[PDB]
């Protein structure tokens, strides 16, 4: 360990104090550890102060991790016009641009430029498909001292937790502008005596969807990125080794890929939940699939209004033909999400020990599930 | 000779035309050997195409589709032992690729 | 004779692989015109020829409905 401390401290740093300094009548219980303390000591702070080892960890949690926040709902709040559109016509030219001024407006900004060099964008793995939305991540570059403990293979690990953790902040949104929809339409169908009733029975499925879109993405706030960073944190901030950095390190990464769905046994519950990442999409369409029949015809019976300054008697008579099949088909929805989430939930009561278990009592605390079994 | 037996079936299955007396029969074929006398393209590039495939893989690895990506290596690599390798898997990719994040349900 | 008869045994099982190949990479084709597909690639082809046409054909079967 010595020797190789040494070693390296020539060959790579290259900032160098010239010649850093019973058994066999015992002089190596007195040199050893001596010389032990003294290279590890000097080895540690030259890599911290000349590679600056910690701000690169913050930013993996800021930027990789996506744990900063702002930056990221800003960034992905200016970046929703592109990735709606298809991705063959996407290209990096568009997405460094739209990245820096979101960087000038948010708090990355007064940041060091080292770490702030080091993001870039890439496109992600380019094949064809125009999946618009899918297009879009960050790699992160390492090529200096430091690259020994942010190697290749782990970057990998931090590439696929925001590739799940851009999944569902895109679904998000998309649920979160479902609930806008309701604050900002249905003020004007207070008008309206037959669109009452389906929109109301869609003010209460989204609930349900709003809910399960919230206690997952709080278990994966206080317990994946809260709790798992202070363990690291402590971890890191102790540690008297190359290795002890690395070996805790590689640790964290793996145990929040247990926290979450993505293990090899785990793959039968991320299914399901990919189910519910059907239906959000579902009924976003199915709220404007209103809209342009519901609210467009108010206008046009104000312009028959302005006629006059029988006809819209069968605009009543085929909403009333309509409003039936719709509320049947919203029917039959709302059945298929509960019964598979409840379908989820059984089998994940019996996966891992702890971590897994205590996300049964979050998603559920009244008990529906105890009276819908 | 089975050259041209080969692009009638291909008129036949691809196009559904499973008559040769029809008339867009023979006009399809006729575009179908036009197309393929008009040399336009670069001959196929093997390591474009081997770059092509382990990017294949590591966007199955990146989504976590572990059995899919073990299959697509175990199939590339079987598959490219024992030029024509890569013409195919080029045809293949241009083909569609439609749903290649779906449609995983690895049989075998 | 027998390792002739193997060797035909030995293209059967690779072509099942390009069949699940043809599935994963989710190409309209199947085992029958995929065969097609291979004599015409041991003539000699861009494979960029062969597929326009092929994508053509897949959407002139519309004009067939």
């Amino acid at each position: 360990l010595i020797g190789k401390s040494i070693n390296f401290l020539h060959q790579v740093c290259h900032d160098q104090t010239p010649t850093t300094k019973t058994d066999l009548e015992n002089a190596f219980q007195g040199k050893i550890d001596a010389a032990y303390f003294e290279t590890s000591k000097y080895l540690l702070d030259v890599l911290n102060k000349k590679y600056s080892l910690l701000d690169h960890m913050q930013a993996m949690r800021r930027y990789l991790l996506l744990g900063q926040g702002d930056f990221i709902r800003h960034l992905m709040d200016l970046l929703k016009p592109e990735l709606v559109r298809p991705a063959t016509t996407l290209y990096q030219h568009n997405l460094t641009g739209i990245l820096e001024t979101a960087v000038r407006a948010t708090n990355a900004q007064f940041d060091s430029p080292e770490i702030l060099r080091r993001l870039d964008v890439r496109l992600l793995e380019v094949s064809p498909g125009d999946t618009g939305w899918d297009v879009f991540s960050l790699d992160y570059h390492v090529d200096g001292p430091i690259a020994t403990v942010f190697t290749r293979e782990c970057m990998s690990h931090y590439l696929r937790v925001f590739n799940f953790l851009w999944r569902a902040k895109r679904m998000e949104y998309i649920l979160t502008d479902i609930r806008k929809g309701h604050m900002c339409n249905a003020k004007l169908l207070r008008n309206m005596p037959e669109f009452s009733g389906v929109l109301h029975q869609c003010h209460i499925l989204a609930s349900e969807m709003v809910h399960f879109i919230h206690q997952m993405q709080y278990y994966i706030t206080f317990e994946v990125l809260e709790c798992s960073w202070d363990e690291l944190w402590n971890k890191v901030q102790q540690a008297q080794d190359l290795d002890h950095i690395i070996a805790a390190h590689e640790v964290f990464l793996d145990t929040i890929i247990s926290r979450c769905l993505l293990d090899s046994d785990s793959r039968a519950l991320l299914n399901q939940l990919r189910a519910v990442f059907d239906q959000i999409i579902e009924l976003q369409n199915a709220q404007d699939a209103i809209y342009r029949a519901a609210l467009e015809e108010l206008q046009r019976r104000l312009q028959f209004e302005e006629k006059k300054k029988e006809e819209e008697n069968k605009r009543i008579g085929e909403f009333k033909e309509s409003i039936p099949k719709m509320c049947s088909q919203l029917r039959i929805l709302t059945h298929f999400y509960q019964g598979i989430v409840q379908q989820f939930l059984v089998l994940l009561t019996t996966s891992s020990d702890e971590s897994l278990r205590f996300l049964s009592f979050r998603l559920d605390f009244n008990e529906h599930y105890k009276a819908r079994e | 000779a089975q050259q041209e037996r080969d692009v009638r079936e291909l008129v036949r299955g691809v196009a559904g035309l499973q008559d040769e007396a029809d008339p867009n029969f023979q006009l399809a074929l006729n575009f179908a050997w036009s197309n393929f006398r008009f040399h336009r393209f670069l001959d196929v590039n093997s390591h474009k195409i081997e770059k092509t495939i382990e990017g294949i893989y590591e966007k199955f690895v990146i989504h976590s589709d572990l059995s899919k990506a073990a299959s697509w290596k175990r199939l590339t690599e079987e598959f490219l032992n024992a030029d024509a390798h890569y013409s195919i898997l080029s045809l293949l990719l241009c083909l569609s690729d439609s749903p290649s994040n779906s449609s995983y349900v690895e049989t075998p | 004779a027998a390792a002739a008869a193997a060797n035909l045994n030995a293209v059967r099982e690779t072509m099942d692989v390009l069949l699940e190949i043809s599935r994963i990479l989710n190409t309209g084709l199947d085992m029958e015109t995929l065969s097609i597909c291979v004599r015409l690639c041991e003539q000699g082809i861009n494979p960029e020829a062969l597929s326009s046409v092929i994508k053509e054909l897949r959407k002139a079967t519309e004009a067939l409905k």
